[PDB]
DNA sequence: GTTTTTTTCTGTCTCGTGCCTGGTGTCTTGG
DNA sequence: CCAAGACACCAGGCACGAGACAGAAAAAAAC
DNA sequence: ATCAGAATCCCGGTGCCGAGGCCGCTCAATTGGTCGTAGACAGCTCTAGCACCGCTTAAACGCACGTACGCGCTGTCCCCCGCGTTTTAACCGCCAAGG
């Protein structure tokens, strides 16, 4: 049929998440892996929903920013495909050990 | 339990597509998780400090929004 | 005009300012010229914001901002975009960055 | 608990005057002016203190709104602030 | 004569305690002042915000110890709230 | 004078004085600054400890600046925690990329 | 004027940071940056004096303006 | 007689990871930054610890610039540094748009 | 795939009021 | 030499509703 | 390997200079005494955080399969290292005049 040899999939999505507005990452398993992290220091601490939303925002905000960095690592490596040591190498410049 | 296994490959995907990023590797998925649970874990330390010192069992979104302006990552929205 | 903000033409609340001033453990003592002064820094901060985020909505054909919009402005200002460098707005999301490697040649 | 809605509606009459909004905008709007106030304010009273003004004056205000905004906004916002002066002391 | 400012002799003091048969420069003197002050700074504005997103203009010790643990990282902060909650109770046991 | 009171070498009331004068409150306590000085306390004698020993390395009994920036960027708390800090006669760590050692 | 910057200068700045081969074009561009980087600094710096009401920048104004910048420095009583 | 190449820079990168003195000497540099401050309001007054803490903090910014920018290069299959890794540098810092 | 162009049903927003609380007029005095 | 306060006078400021009104989508429907 | 020989390290040496002791002041910590309300605390009320489930469905997972950027290799060509040859930045006392 028209399996069609990429490119238009990948930078159509881009397109598409880019004329997006909300988010990606879908609540529940992000609110049950931010409950497990919380339940490490204090034990039995409740919440409410905007706290998360934040947390969710603030999250998907940081690691696009590693991504475009890590996107132009990519590109002055005279590759498309990324490595784990660009994203090493970007949150070394960004002094975030 | 295994809720950072919970972090799905489709929306890795769909965080590079919006981050732009146009070819993924496979070694990536893993490492993505342990910089995201970090990241996390530093914000609600601080978060559960604040509300600590609060004397209130429940965490607000104010107090995220007042740790991660003390991080400096600051982000606005939902006031504070 | 009995109220400061109509003796001053403009749109905030001075006295509120002052009283921020003074419940702010800024100064010990706060003059008459500073709050008004920063209002009216305020306002202009918020008018010329405001124009960048009247165009960026009116760009779309929709009477409502939006807080893309806002992003948009923002990042589409050079000043503002200094200005908000380790600032994040919900909603926001980033610009259009369609690298030339990967249009279809 | 006082929100800047009306101020900014009035603002958005004064410059584009057939413009809705949501309500989540003028919360980003409200968390933005509050962030600036306090960055300013903050910054006064680091010059008292480096300064050993006990008190502040609009000049201080003036220098720190240089100390913070780059240059075409701090002169246009240097120049409404003084003319809000003038209009303000004239009556 | 305008009398100047120093903590010169405080930590000097504290040198001398932890290690007797050691110098000292005297930039690295002025270093180490301007490292307290720098310290001092961020816990006071750490105090302020306390104040404000506790509505409270009283300052007490349990305010400076979640400072500390809000600023510093764990294990360091941990023996350091030890030390001053150890010199809490030595000195308000008696006067 | 009540750091002898507390038992320890930091003045008390030189902080009282400043945390006044400081705009940081509207009133204040009584055994805050106490707190305060001991935490400075014991900063400074860890800080000041690896200090000694960085000086026992290179058998210096002078405290030169370069001791001090060498001593925050082993350890690793402190320089995450003075990581926007830097020391005039600081220096760097002595550091190779041994990818760019010859064969 | 800005070339009063020598290129053993950049050099000793790659051999402090420990930086092997030397390219062409570094050296202009780091002249550049420079530029731009002290431009920032001593402009606000500037703005200190001119509230300082005096004729001569002080040491303090620089240590603050670096705290302005967030590129607290130490050493010199600040 | 000739040395092989590479060896007499990675020498003194050994050397001058000893010394934390001042590599830009003064007169050349205070001439470039009473330039500079010329143009803001005519011929102020200096202190020369303000100059010697200028000095200091630019050395300090350049060489802990290089350091991520020769990581870059590392990063990059190569050895040897080009004017885009400042920029890649640079770019995950946000000095420039 | 993109995008445009009809209803529709529809969520928020602006008008509309009453309650109230901070904002205002001014002397003394002092820093 | 006028702010701090301290007191005396006050119309706005916001919470709550209403009805309307800009608006997201359903789905043809071209390029 | 392997020797010759640059490059660096490292050991008395002395010198000089500032770190540190030291010492006589005086001004803020102290000491003590007197109002006062901020807050530690008791307690009231209603919201909302939590848990649970049934139904819907769109979203993930596994695999089938080609395939095409990533990569190791290659040749090549060029242009920085470096060592040599001056060279001007910059900090400084004669020697003319010259009057």
């Amino acid at each position: 049929p028209h399996r069609y040899r990429p490119g238009t999939v990948a930078l159509r999505e881009i397109r598409r998440y880019q004329k997006s507005t909300e988010l990606l990452i879908r609540k529940l398993p992000f609110q049950r892996l931010v409950r497990e992290i919380a339940q490490d220091f204090k034990t039995d601490l409740r919440f409410q929903s905007a706290a998360i939303g934040a947390l969710q925002e603030a999250s998907e905000a940081y690691l696009v920013g590693l991504f475009e960095d890590t996107n132009l690592c990519a590109i002055h490596a005279k590759r498309v495909t990324i490595m784990p040591k660009d994203i090493q190498l970007a949150r070394r410049i960004r002094g975030e050990r | 339990r295994d809720n950072i296994q919970g972090i799905t490959k489709p929306a890795i995907r769909r965080l590079a597509r919006r981050g732009g990023v146009k070819r993924i590797s496979g070694l990536i998925y893993e490492e993505t998780r342990g910089v995201l649970k970090v990241f996390l874990e530093n914000v609600i330390r601080d978060a559960v400090t604040y509300t600590e010192h609060a004397k209130r069992k429940t965490v607000t979104a104010m107090d995220v929004v007042y740790a991660l302006k003390r991080q400096g990552r600051t982000l606005y929205g939902f006031g504070g | 005009a009995k109220t400061r903000s109509s003796r001053a033409g403009l749109q905030f609340p001075v006295g509120r300012v002052h009283r921020l001033l003074r419940k702010g453990n800024y100064s010990e003592r706060v003059g008459a010229g500073a709050p008004v002064y920063l209002a009216a820094v305020l306002e202009y901060l918020t008018a010329e914001i405001l124009e960048l985020a009247g165009n960026a909505a009116r760009d779309n054909k929709k009477t409502r901002i939006i807080p893309r919009h806002l992003q948009l402005a923002i990042r589409n200002d050079e000043e503002l975009n200094k200005l908000l460098g380790r600032v994040t707005i919900a909603q926001g999301g980033v610009l259009p960055n369609i690298q030339a490697v990967l249009l279809p040649k | 608990k006082e929100s800047y809605s009306i101020y900014v509606y009035k603002v958005l009459k004064q410059v584009h005057p057939d413009t809705g909004i949501s309500s989540k905008a003028m919360g980003i709007m409200n968390s933005f002016v509050n962030d600036i106030f306090e960055r300013i304010a903050g910054e006064a009273s680091r010059l008292a203190h480096y300064n050993k003004r006990s008190t502040i004056t609009s000049r201080e205000i003036q220098t720190a709104v240089r100390l913070l905004l780059p240059g075409e906004l701090a002169k246009h916002a240097v120049s409404e602030g003084t003319k809000a002066v003038t209009k303000y002391t004239s009556a």
